[PDB]
């Protein structure tokens, strides 16, 4: 069946350059257009810019005026679009979807064959080891009941982060938490265990949370307050 | 200072349906939710049931699931609750009350004279 | 041009149910409008075209219909497949095209009060210098809900960042926590750290309260 | 008191219906299957309800008018004299019901037809037959019920065929039947054709008052780019025109389509000169679909148009007909049920009222009876098309 297949997304500074690569399979490039479309982490979804591979029109939306090229070739098949003067708000999943001709059914479907996503991000911060904090909640507070353990990390910058309590062991009734935007870069989240038991056997509660781009694994060891 | 003199009810056997009523003057209830709250003696006011604005719903509580049934009409700004199948267990003091934001947070500023509605 | 809005932003429904959703347009688009189906990490898939017509590969309870320049769209049954997000679009030209909001659809249960447990920041934070005072509300239905800051007993802006879970597969409920960093020296400056909550489950604002 | 002259007048009228009405209805019936043009739906319903007629004229009237001006009914002492009593009845009860139906079939195609807007078939010989025979079903209780019974005119032991009910059923219906006659006969042909007229007269108002704003919207939107000072006028324009094009190739039914797809490609070229910011090259595109326009766009409007000038044409005829029989049948009911609720028991007014309601059946039995002849005369002075052939 018809495929489409991007790649070439990654982690650029502000004010950088990138280029990406929409191959087609199974289908002619010249009896199908082509079209870009991005979405915002937890945002709608928007137009970027088109091109026909026959005609050879480009159009471009206002968000991407002036410094997003759209070009193919169709001898490899494969569309590629390039951006300049990246900015920070820009970070999103590009997908590029394809269009039919306008005389006959092909148009009336619209998108019908979409392609898989393209994550790119823009950040000026390095990459550093996570810094972890015991969360564990007061004597007084849920005394005999559920207990809110936490493991608290902040100053962190993986995408695909893994945090685990008890070193993996604690696995029920747990709540980790998607990482925040907190502030001059990097990320913060949390992780709690209902765990109403108080027992001393499992007051150890290693939190371990890893940053495989920096091979830093964090362990905090909590106190029971 | 929106009135909400709930009027209906008061007493039925076993196995007996009832139907009461709490209506707003200068207040509509076209921008805002209901929410019903039942004193029991000796416990604070607990959720029973609520209705959102016109076609976003009417959640309930564990307590009145499917045993009651909450509507509304904003032309009047009346609301009503359709008790079936009571148990003596209900016999407490029923509250209406309006919210106070239009996002449904959590505002429960105003809260409800009290009528008494026994069972058994 | 040409804004397209969609009616039910949030849409609580059990499996067995009909739903409707409505696009509106402002112009005169003709039946050149279709409908996409999204879950979380994923690309959409198309479902409606024309206004009225089934996609090969779609389940027959999926409708639309066309009345001017509303469109709605149409579940007669709910089956456990149908909880994702939903969108909407018009395609008349090329170059103008435009998207919705997008609706989002989930379960519908009874009703929770966020039971707090608050947890105090530890010592090595501090020692650091920057401790986070940090409350958390658990397992509550529905989503809606509202957190005060207040340290000494004064309520404080900024610093308040705070996330929310997604629908667990246990019991369909939520969870939120409010993370307050704060430099050493407004922190040994303040004593007392207490969040008021607030829930439409919960009756009367309740607060806990830690020393430092 | 009414004198013999009403008899008289009442064989005039009925040797006057005769003479009228079998010639005609052999005329329209010669016509419906001699012209290979006039057979269609509509005119094999009218050439049934036009058949309906002369089995009851050519039987019914003579014996009518014989049993009208002379000693008693004919034949008294026969076997099949008798049946002469039970066939009087079936006859015309069966007549008017197929007359009843047939109209409304009518109203019920003339609507179906005037919705999907662009010779005998299955259907309507189906309808025809159906008709047919479920008018002798209804039919049948007026002729199970009627009886002969004696009586001593010149000491004589001779009969006479009235409404002497011997089954319980026959008592029920004897006790109630006038309201049943006035609601089926009278109402529902009378209920179910307004209705349907007025979802016609709805309907058309709005499947042509789209056409003309699509047509209007075009010719705006060419008046608007003839003059657009820059590219935005131009999209803003073409976007209408796009709009209206896809809005109006949906209403186009199945060579006008070719020229519609013509026409949207060419907006889109133009829209696509004008993206670039060509202004003068998508004023010349926009030019350009004066070939295009009066080419096929205007023989398709005025085709379209002036198919529903027929088709309008057809319901005209159709509906006169029930405002007819309507006016032909209202006098009898009227004085049937006056004579009912309000009847002369013991009012005082028997001197002037009695008169007045005996004179007024007895006329609207002759109006009734006028019903099976005058078809042909509203056919030729109102369709205009049967016109034609009657001179021919
Ligand atoms: C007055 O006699 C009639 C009759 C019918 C059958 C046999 C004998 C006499 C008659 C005879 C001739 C002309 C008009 C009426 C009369 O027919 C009739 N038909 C309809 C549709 C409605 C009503 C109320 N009447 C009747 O049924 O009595």
């Amino acid at each position: 069946e018809v495929q489409l297949v991007e790649s070439g997304g990654g982690l650029v500074q502000p004010g950088g350059s990138l280029r990406l690569s929409c191959a087609a399979s199974g289908f002619n490039v010249v009896d199908f257009s082509l079209h870009w479309v991005r979405q915002a982490p937890g945002k709608g979804l928007e137009w970027v810019a088109y091109i026909s591979s026959s005609s050879g029109s480009t159009s471009y939306a206002d968000s991407v005026k002036g410094r997003f090229t759209i070009s193919a070739d169709t001898s490899k098949n494969t569309a590629y679009l390039q951006m300049n003067s990246l900015r920070a708000e820009d970070t999103a999943v590009y997908y590029c979807a394809r269009w039919g001709y306008w005389p006959g059914e092909p148009w009336w479907k619209a998108f019908d064959y979409w392609g898989q996503g393209t994550l790119v991000t823009v950040s000026s911060a390095s990459t550093k080891g996570p810094s972890v904090f015991p969360l564990a909640p007061s004597s007084k507070s849920t005394s005999g009941g559920t207990a809110a353990l936490g493991c608290l990390v902040k100053d962190y910058f993986p995408e695909p982060v893994t945090v685990s309590w008890n070193s993996g062991a604690l696995t029920s009734g747990v709540h980790t938490f998607p990482a925040v935007l907190q502030s001059s870069g990097l990320y913060s989240l949390s992780s709690v265990v209902t765990v109403p038991s108080s027992s001393l056997g499992t007051q150890t509660y290693i939190c371990n949370v890893n940053h495989k781009p920096s091979n830093t694994k964090v362990d905090k060891k909590v106190e029971p307050k | 200072q929106v009135q909400l003199q709930e009027s209906g009810g008061g007493l039925v056997q076993p196995g007996g349906s009832l139907r009461l009523s709490c209506a707003a003057s200068g207040r509509t209830i076209s921008r805002y939710a209901m929410s019903w709250f039942r004193q029991a003696p000796g416990k604070e006011r607990e959720f029973v049931a609520v209705a959102r604005r016109s076609g976003d719903g009417a959640f309930y509580a564990d307590s009145v699931q499917g045993r009651f049934t909450v509507s509304r009409d904003d032309a009047k700004n009346t609301v009503y609750l359709q008790m079936n199948s009571l148990k003596p267990e209900d016999t407490a003091v029923y509250y209406c009350a309006i919210d106070s934001d239009t996002f449904y947070s959590g505002s429960y500023d105003y809260w409800g004279q009290g009528t008494q509605v026994t069972v058994s | 041009d040409i804004q397209m809005t969609q009616s039910p932003s949030s849409l609580s429904a059990s499996v067995g149910d009909r739903v409707t959703i409505t696009c509106r347009a402002s112009q005169s688009v003709s039946s050149a409008v279709a409908w996409y189906q999204q879950k979380p990490g994923k690309a959409p898939k198309l479902l409606i075209y024309s206004a009225s017509s089934l996609y090969s590969g779609v389940p027959s309870r999926f409708s639309g219909s066309r009345s001017g320049t509303d469109f709605t769209l149409t579940i007669s049954s709910l089956q456990p497949e149908d909880f994702a997000t939903y969108y909407c679009q018009q395609y008349l030209y090329y170059s103008l095209v435009t998207f919705g909001q997008g609706t989002k659809v989930e379960i519908k249960r009874t009703v929770a009060a966020p039971s707090v447990f608050i947890f105090p920041p530890s010592d090595s934070q501090l020692k650091s210098g920057t401790a986070s005072v940090v409350c958390l509300l658990n397992n509550f239905y529905p989503r809606e809900a509202k957190v005060q800051w207040k340290v000494d007993n004064a309520l404080q802006s900024g610093n308040s960042q705070e996330s929310v879970t997604e629908q667990d597969s246990k019991d369909s409920t939520y969870s939120l926590s409010s993370t307050l960093t704060l430099s050493k020296a407004d922190y040994e400056k303040h004593k007392v750290y207490a969040c008021e909550v607030t829930h439409q489950g919960l009756s009367s604002p309740v607060t806990k309260s830690f020393n430092r | 008191k009414i004198t013999s002259a009403f008899k008289y007048i009442n064989t005039v009228i009925s040797c006057t219906i005769f003479i009228v009405g079998m010639v005609g209805n052999a005329t329209l019936l010669r016509i419906i299957y001699q012209n290979k043009c006039m057979r269609n739906g509509p005119n094999a319903l009218i050439a049934s309800l036009a058949l309906g007629d002369l089995i009851y004229v050519v039987i019914d009237l003579p014996i009518n008018v014989f049993k009208l001006l002379a000693g008693r009914w004919p034949f008294d002492h026969n076997d099949f004299g008798v049946f002469l009593c039970k066939l009087f009845p079936f006859l015309q009860k069966s007549s008017v019901g197929i007359t009843v139906l047939n109209l409304c079939a009518l109203s019920v195609d003339r609507y179906r037809a005037v919705a999907s807007w662009s010779g005998i078939p299955l259907v309507t010989a189906i309808e025809i037959v159906s008709i047919w025979i479920l008018s002798f079903i209804l039919a049948i209780p007026e002729a199970i019920g009627f009886v002969m019974v004696p009586f001593e005119y010149r000491g004589e032991q001779h009969k006479t065929c009235m409404l002497n009910a011997t089954s319980k059923f026959m008592e029920f219906y004897q006790d109630v039947k006038d309201w049943w006659l006035f609601g089926f006969y009278f109402c529902m042909p009378l209920v179910c054709t307004a209705i349907f007229y007025t979802l016609m007269t709805c309907e058309a108002r709005r499947q042509l008052a789209d056409l003309e704003d699509n047509w209007e919207t075009l010719n705006d939107n060419l008046k608007v780019i003839e003059k657009a000072d820059n590219a935005a006028q131009v999209k803003d324009a073409l976007t209408k025109m796009r709009a209206a094009a896809l809005d109006a190739q949906k209403a186009t039914p199945p060579d006008f389509r070719h020229g519609f797809d013509i026409l949207v490609g060419q907006i889109d070229d133009a829209l696509k000169l004008a993206n670039e910011g060509k202004v003068k090259e998508a004023q010349a595109a926009a030019e350009q679909l004066k070939t295009t326009r009066n080419a096929y766009i205007q023989k398709y409007l005025e085709r379209a148009r002036s198919t529903l000038k027929q088709r309008r044409e057809v319901a005209k005829t159709v509906f006169c007909l029930v405002v007819i029989f309507a006016l032909c049948w209202f006098p009898l009911h009227l004085s049937r049920i006056l004579k009912k609720t309000v009847y002369n028991e013991m009012d005082k007014n028997r001197c002037e009222l009695l008169s007045f309601l005996l004179l007024m059946d007895y006329i609207g039995i002759n109006l009734a009876t006028m019903n099976s002849c005058i078809n042909p005369i509203a056919l030729y002075f109102v369709s205009k098309k049967f016109k034609n052939c009657f001179q021919s």
